[PDB]
């Protein structure tokens, strides 16, 4: 992780997570659960879907390409031919899978520093009214129903 | 009380590649790379694809006796060769400018075939109904090209011939004729009286002469004397004129050309079928929205783009850590 | 983005600052203003000047390139010129437009990230002389002049 | 007391994209497409261009009687062809190897015309007067080009012709001369007597003989007959010969060539003016340092990379969050 | 630097250090020295090794590439020849150079990402039993002996 | 007490350059451009490389007086031509398809030489012993080519011949030929008696007919008259026809091709040497397992992409700060 946080500090992941792609646990005395930040996920989900439509807009379309035929005496056009051919091909064989190489690299850190993220907004609103135990969880010093849960979430935690 | 933040985790068993690391499970992720296709040749554009079979292209235009099958064919999505497509030229000789004439179909979607020189009325001075071969057989008997007219000697007098055809399709003609060589002199001269004959052809922008180059050369077919044949576009309102004193094998049919880029001619084992396609390749159809494909490099229609891959995964999910 | 800062927990720019991309704003009892980054700006704009200049630096300047012409049995060699001309035209095509979405990509991450580092950089310095009130605003304790406030941008702060 | 860090933000409306956002406002960006032309044909290395007008490089070479103001220009950055560029070969033929001699021009940045073999004195033996045709008018009268020779038969004669030239220039001589072709050997006759006439020509590295094709051909510009035209490139040193004994089309001008490379022919209608430039495309010049530029493919001198992106613009400031 | 960590927060590096890329000093009662971190070092050395193989790969290996000669009337078709010799002489130049410069630049941001990270694990597994100096490293409070400073190397530590 | 995290630093010197900074020094590093080579041509395969030395392939395969060295060759891994292979057709003429016979060699790794038409046993009613000239010299005296033999009049009388060849060597044979054309009738008379002799040559596929073309062209070699080369792949089974009246120069010695994969032809000046590698080069060898070369765009077996850059480093450590 470039980022520290997805198998990182936060060493796994959730599959009682089924929202979105980053989201809270929560164990309150009212009962626990999973919930997912619609607000970081959409962006997410938007920015990756943008990425894939980006990839495929650049890699044309192909329509109509057939061969030529070439006599006895035309060896040398015949392997001009060839060579253009060839030469194509592997330059676009080299662009599309080296594309797919580095947006995937990007595309695991940009989740990676959306998880952080997360976790430094949830942090910095929740102050000192809770600690850091560590797997990216908060401990709450003052009693936090699920009233008080949700507002963690919507970043409307707005209490002293 | 705990509020922990975490991150999507599933059964996916996906895997892509990075730079840094190889094999990576994911949540999500898609499959650019298309690599299936129905193994079928179908119709493009509600349109057939012209199947030659056992015949080429060469068999075909000069209607060798074995394609008749292809007679009534006229428009085509494209055109198919098969690796028996061996029936062409029956009697021995050099088919001038060949590929070219083959580049020039690929953007032809259709065409009008015209007796340009009726048979029974273009030649009252020369033998019109000797002109076949055994190097041509149909049904086991001589025969020849449906598309052109071996013309011979008269009661031993083979007179200068002159025709002429004024295109008024309001399209390219393409003209096709042959121009043959007897191995003897004593042939030359049962076939054409004229020892020294020529033949000459010219139009707008065509024009070229014909000597006869006698000389028996190795029997292919039976055949020791050779046959060249030639072509040329008559361009709309244009002229095209065959002088000749022996050894012109005229046209008889020719065909008024429709352009249509977007076609082509593809060499294909793989069977015609009743079906439709936007994607049409060697091996097979293909339909699929994904930009990539490793089916073939040879197509026809809207096609994802041809690649050497293997496998083109790309991720949209993170990281699958379940940790079960 | 991807560091957090920029169009982050830092909101949004200021259109008060004009002498650098990143900079401080600082309220002291004698007055306010804004003030730039020299040691960031300027290296931010070496790294960028750089990255352009290398950019225009990969792509080769075009010579003369002139139409070849041919007769009427030469279509093969004719097309094959064009599916030359082609083949290239949309490789080129695509490096350009594909270079400068990737590092327009990368540059705005650039400045994300240096933002960020200013900001921890501000941090590390006041430690408890102030406390992180966010909008990467820090409120002081022990009062400071312009004097002392000038001594935290040209980072000779001290005082634990 | 506080203090705050935070990033530059103005009122700039400049947008970029990028893989995961598409228009995005920016501080500060730069543009790297270059759109824009003079739509004029302006003078490269500070010499204007040839602008053929009415007349292509056949008209020019062989020197069509409409192409006269071209007679004094011997010097050009460029050629100019338009799209009404018809004055070539006035009377019908074949010329050789055509498109090959409008590549060796390419290169070719001024040459040194010479009457190589002078109309008043190199055929002693030959009627060098009568050589003018209806196809290659001047003035409503008939005439002929101005760098070739027509020679027919003196007082009914026609002896065997040798002329050869030594390339003493010290570059290479670029030598162009036709071969007429009669429809009839009536015509044959009145012009050359000799009913069996050849045209021979060699250099040390040239060697071909020509041979009347008498034949009616479909009427061009009101000719039957047909005049076919050759070139070569006489190197430093060789020597050319031409030998005839009827229906050569001798060379009166040659060309003795400069090359100073790096240019070419273009197609434009746009206009010629007094104006000078570095990058010139059909379209017009280019005044730019921009990396890329989608104003045309063909270019002229040095010029940014064309390409077929509409937009092309870096980002060098930060996102434009002015959150007024 | 991208994480502000290298050439940032921790200024130049160790010379002294020789068993890794990412390490600790430490200084005990008992004495000082220097000690690299495994797990970090190692893994960088596999994913960087992946990259450079991965580079590798990609490029394709050049088999029997020799020139056609043409005759005095074959300029056209020699000069659409040559135009395809340069034309993928070009791009491969510019693919090859503009991977490793890309490259170049993400490899150093990961390192300086790995020690980054390095650093924040050892700061979340001290926290209050020492103090933030700064050059990444830690004042101890409850003088920290050998076994006590491997504790913390090995990640085990867990001291409230 | 006190731990403090760190990153390693060494004496390294090694830079490379990012997009946003140049010449930043680091502690590891891997080069990706080889640039070294041993000067040397050497042996592919284990098999030594053909020497054309100061002939070419023309002197080569049509046996130059001069090349008598390559004789005995009869397999290779690479042709290599120097910077003085002249000797070639020494007998001024036209090499016709020269290039494309160029070409096909490229991908021959080896062949057998034989002598199809024996030079005592094949011409009875022709002089198979006058066919030299000082055009092609041997020990000062008047010589010919080692695999064509030149064929004139046997007593005033030079009849019609007819010679085939069969190829039974289950391979294609390479048939080489000259067609021969006199300055003078007078000259064309005394080698061949008669005035208005013609080569034919034919095969299942080849078919052509030569015509003597008199005339005295500028002297090369010291002669006006010239002979033109000629060459056909005669395919496993087919037969090869030549039947002349004169101006044949005939088929001595042909050549079974064995075809080979991967080969070609190349120049340079650099030595012959005892060595063995898989990549060759015009300048030298490359022994390397880098992905890039920046030695020669030439290649000939397994070698690095070739490519202009100057340097190819990538970081594999960090940013290098000893501070010491
Ligand atoms: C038009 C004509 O005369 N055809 C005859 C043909 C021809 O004479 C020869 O092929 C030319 O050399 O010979 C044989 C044949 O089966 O081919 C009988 C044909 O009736
Ligand atoms: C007119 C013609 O070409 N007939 C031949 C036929 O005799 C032969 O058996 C077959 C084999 O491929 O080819 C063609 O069909
Ligand atoms: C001299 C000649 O070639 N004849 C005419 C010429 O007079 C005319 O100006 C031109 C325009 O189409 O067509 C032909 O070139
Ligand atoms: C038959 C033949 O070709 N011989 C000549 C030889 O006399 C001459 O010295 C050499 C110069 O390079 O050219 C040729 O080899």
């Amino acid at each position: 992780g470039l980022f520290g946080a997805i198998a990182g500090f936060i060493e796994g992941g959730w599959t009682g997570l089924i929202d979105g792609w980053y989201g809270y646990h929560h164990q309150n005395e009212q009962g626990s659960g999973y919930a997912a930040d619609q607000k970081s996920t959409q962006n997410a989900i938007d920015g990756i879907t943008n990425k894939v439509n980006s990839v495929i807009e650049k890699m044309n379309t192909q329509f109509t390409a057939v061969g030529k035929e070439f006599n006895n005496l035309e060896r040398r056009i015949k392997n001009l031919n060839k060579k253009v051919d060839d030469g194509f091909l592997d330059v676009w064989t080299y662009n599309a899978e080296l594309l797919v190489l580095l947006e995937n690299e990007r595309t695991l850190d940009f989740h990676d520093s959306n998880v952080k993220n997360l976790y430094e907004k949830a942090r910095s609103q929740l102050r000192n009214n809770a600690k850091e135990i560590g797997n990216g969880c908060f401990e709450f010093y003052h009693k936090c129903d699920d009233a008080c849960m949700e507002s963690v979430r919507n970043g409307t935690y707005d209490y002293p | 009380d705990t509020l922990c933040i975490g991150y999507h985790a599933n059964n996916s068993t996906d895997t892509v590649d990075t730079v840094l690391e190889k094999n990576v499970t994911v949540t999500h992720s898609v499959n650019l790379l298309e690599d299936s296709h129905n193994g079928k040749l179908c119709r493009l554009g509600g349109i057939a694809p012209l199947q030659l079979g056992k015949c080429n292209i060469a068999g075909w235009l000069l209607g060798n006796p074995e394609c008749d099958l292809l007679l009534t064919v006229s428009s085509w999505s494209y055109i198919v060769e098969t690796s028996n497509s061996d029936n062409g030229t029956c009697y021995p000789g050099d088919f001038i400018d060949y590929e070219e004439l083959r580049e020039q179909l690929s953007s032809v979607s259709s065409f009008e075939k015209f007796e340009i020189f009726p048979k029974t009325s273009s030649w009252p001075n020369h033998e019109t109904t000797r002109g076949v071969t055994a190097a041509c057989p149909y049904a086991g008997a001589s025969s020849f090209y449906r598309n052109l007219l071996w013309l011979v000697k008269k009661g031993n007098s083979y007179p200068k011939l002159s025709k002429s055809y004024v295109n008024n399709k309001g399209k390219e003609v393409l003209v096709l004729w042959g121009v043959h060589h007897p191995p003897t002199s004593t042939d030359q001269q049962s076939l054409y009286q004229n020892a020294d004959a020529y033949v000459s052809v010219g139009s707008s922008k065509y024009d070229r002469r014909f000597t006869p180059e006698i000389a028996a050369r190795p029997k292919v077919r039976g055949q020791a004397g050779r046959m060249n044949y030639y072509w040329t576009l008559l361009e709309p309102g244009d002229t095209i004129t065959f002088e000749a004193t022996g050894n012109l094998v005229a046209p008889r049919y020719a065909f008024a050309l429709n352009r249509g880029s977007g076609s082509g001619i593809i060499t294909s084992d793989a069977p015609v079928h009743d079906c439709d396609t936007k994607c049409q390749t060697p091996h097979g159809a293909i339909n699929s929205s994904l930009p990539f494909q490793n089916i073939h490099p040879v197509t026809i229609g809207e096609c994802p783009k041809y690649v050497k891959s293997t496998k083109l995964r790309m991720a949209t999910g993170l990281r699958n850590i379940p940790a079960r």
